[PDB]
């Protein structure tokens, strides 16, 4: 359950890198290759990804780092 | 085809599936004269009879 | 189905906010019964619930309602106000007079009340009035009585000053009827009671007492 | 004349009676208007649109 | 988007409710007593005292 | 009914074709939800024919806006009726008064 | 420390369909609590016995007419929808209304049955207007609750193969209007006790005592959930 994304835009600026980063993270989570980090609590991949971004465990830099590790 | 027939007959199991889908899936409400950008806003649906 | 069986709350989940709050949601209930239950229980809790509270006071140095006490920067109205919010519970004893003979510097906490066996203060750290670093002293006698609801002073020699006693343990009842769902039926109502208490009794026990009172009232009629 | 016809029965002359809220069970403050208004049913039915 | 004012202004019925509810009558029931906070005020109001 | 009309509701119903109206006064001889038979008064009848007026009502036929026009009788058996009086209330009519 | 328990004192019946009770010893305020709760319960949930189905001899649907009756089949079904009847031993019964000859067809003309009883025999169903005309219909009454519309009743079709069966909208709700009053009862050794006066207008099926007992029982039984919340 989520309401707003104000903390998300505070964490990731431009409110557009937020959408793209959340989209890519949700895409990895959705196709059955990867697994989530924040404990899922009945939400969907989109809101879970936004939860991750808002809490501060993922961004474009961290996403690219985890990608280049693989 | 079986899924299509089950939905068409509107079985009682489909409702739980729909309530699972609706949970986090915004829908864009939009009035006819959308003069300005606040005439298309995305809400979260709540099933109503 | 027959015309005798009605939907009953099969999922109820109380959530208490860490001291005395409680959000009780009991759903599903048949159409339009949430309002009935909420109204009856809220009115019982807010109008008729046995309890005890401070009714009147007698101050040795103060006799007129609007008076100034030498040393306590807070006014008499403030003292009666703080006493109004004091939360107390009493055993089988119905009436008891406490005294608060205190002198010093720090705040006049409720814990300074003379100890008794039949009287228990759920908030000893409650503030009654402040004091200054002076020989000024505070000496008063409060009267605690057992009642049923709320009775302001306007409803009702010494001379003593009166206080609006609040015997009802509850402090805020606001139910909400939210639309619920069960199978294809979706007009069912779901009750969301919200309660706060003064600490004498937990909200769940308050709801139990309210239900007991109402059911006892609906005893002769039921078959 | 409306006042005269209202008073021919026993309804209040002002035209506003005191309504009790259906759910709470406690009186509405400031007595409220009630009367028999003629209402149509325009043919812009919902199931023709949805 | 046009001006820095909100667009969620309570419009026509909520506003009447608040206006009627945030007002003063020179002499109504129970004028002039002292309460121990908003909770006491609500409790007094519901009982009709 | 219009519980508060404007006194100008009988004309709308009668003058529009739907409401139907007795062509000649007389006494009702047979009332059925599909048809009405009126025995014309001897004074209103021509010397040649022995006239009885048969009004065949319309029962649930579609109108151009898909609403259902239906004419029911509003005169009981053996009740007098005069010239130009309402016999079969049409759609959205009540005893000859428009009821929208 | 405890409140007196209310007990019925009179069943004063101004008319067959109009009744007044007097839950009496009521204590402080409850008057309004019990009055509102009982009014809401009575208007919502009561066992009614309104007509459900009708099968007319020579009618294929509820939008045609029948020769010899001055009311459409739709009007006949509307009139039957308001029929007030009381069934005792069964939750669903079938009646049989047969008539031949000019005149009104009142509910009195329904075939008499041992358990069923028509509350107001004057109730007019249709009017025959032809000497050589007759009506022969089978009424299917059943006991339900609330208000179930005809369209939603037919969901699985319950094997409704016959086309001569017409379903009317069920209206199982004997009470038509309920209003409560609170007045100071004059008991001797007590300051002021409230007395509740519930004035109800049924359609004749339910006796007032039974209705009030049913409402009190439902409110008390449903309140058992709150008597022990028991955490989750």
């Amino acid at each position: 359950a989520r309401v707003t994304v104000q903390d998300a835009v505070e964490k990731i600026g431009n409110r557009f890198d937020l959408v793209l980063v959340a989209a890519r993270r949700a895409r990895q989570m959705q196709v059955g290759g990867k697994d989530p980090l924040v404990p899922e609590e009945n939400d969907k991949t989109t809101v879970i990804a936004l939860r991750e971004i808002e809490e501060g465990l993922i961004n474009n830099q961290i996403l690219d780092v985890r990608e280049r590790q693989e | 085809k079986a899924a299509k027939k089950m939905v068409e007959r509107e079985e009682a199991v489909v409702w739980d599936i729909l309530d699972e889908v609706i949970r986090e899936h915004p829908v864009l409400l939009n009035r006819a004269p959308t003069l300005h950008r606040l005439g298309i806003q995305a809400f979260e649906p709540v099933l109503i009879e | 189905g027959s015309v005798t069986e009605f939907l009953k709350p099969r999922l109820v989940d109380i959530e208490q906010v860490s001291s005395t709050h409680a959000k009780v949601t009991l759903e599903p209930l048949e159409r339009g019964f949430g309002h009935t239950l909420g109204n009856a229980l809220r009115r019982i809790l807010l109008s008729s619930m046995p309890g005890c509270a401070v009714t009147e006071v007698e101050i040795d140095g103060v006799l007129h309602e609007y008076s100034t006490k030498e040393g306590v920067q807070e006014d008499i109205l403030e003292i009666l106000l703080n006493l109004k919010g004091l939360a107390v519970r009493v055993q089988g004893k119905d009436e008891v007079i406490l005294t608060l003979n205190k002198s010093g510097i720090g705040p006049v906490t409720a814990a300074d009340i003379t100890h008794d066996g039949d009287v228990e203060i759920v908030k000893p750290q409650h503030v009654i009035c402040h004091l200054t670093d002076e020989n000024a002293s505070i000496s008063m006698r409060i009267k605690v009585q057992r009642g049923r609801g709320y009775v302001p002073a306007s409803t009702r020699p010494i001379g003593r000053l009166l206080v609006d006693a609040c015997y009802s343990p509850v402090e805020r009842i606001a139910y909400n009827v939210e639309a619920a769902r069960v199978e294809q039926r979706t007009d069912l109502d779901k009750l969301v009671i919200e309660m706060e208490t003064n600490g004498t009794i937990d909200p769940e026990e308050a709801i139990r007492r309210a239900a007991t009172i109402l059911a006892e009232q609906l005893e002769a009629f039921v078959d | 004349e409306i006042k005269e016809l209202l008073k021919l029965g026993d309804l209040p002359t002002s035209g506003q009676i005191r309504l009790y809220d259906g759910r709470t069970g406690e009186q509405f403050e400031r007595p409220v208007t009630v009367g028999y208004m003629y209402m149509l049913k325009l043919n812009h039915l919902v199931d023709d649109k949805m | 988007p046009a001006n820095g004012e909100p667009i969620i202004v309570p419009s026509q019925d909520v506003v009447l409710g608040l206006y009627y509810m945030t007002r003063d009558c020179v002499n109504a029931k129970g004028e002039g007593m002292v309460l121990t906070g908003p909770k006491e005020a609500e409790r007094l109001y519901r009982s009709g005292l | 009914k219009p519980l508060v009309g404007t006194g100008m509701e009988r004309a709308v119903a009668v003058d529009s074709g739907v409401t139907a109206v007795a062509k000649r006064g007389g006494v009702v001889q047979y009332v059925d939800a599909s048809r009405i038979v009126i025995k014309v008064n001897e004074d209103e009848m021509y010397p040649g024919e022995a006239g009885i007026d048969i009004y065949n009502l319309t029962k649930y036929t579609r109108s151009n806006q898909n609403t259902c026009i239906n004419q029911m009788p509003c005169v009981s058996l053996g009740e007098p009726v005069e010239r130009g009086d309402v016999l079969a209330d049409g759609p959205s009519t009540d005893l000859g008064e428009l009821a929208l």
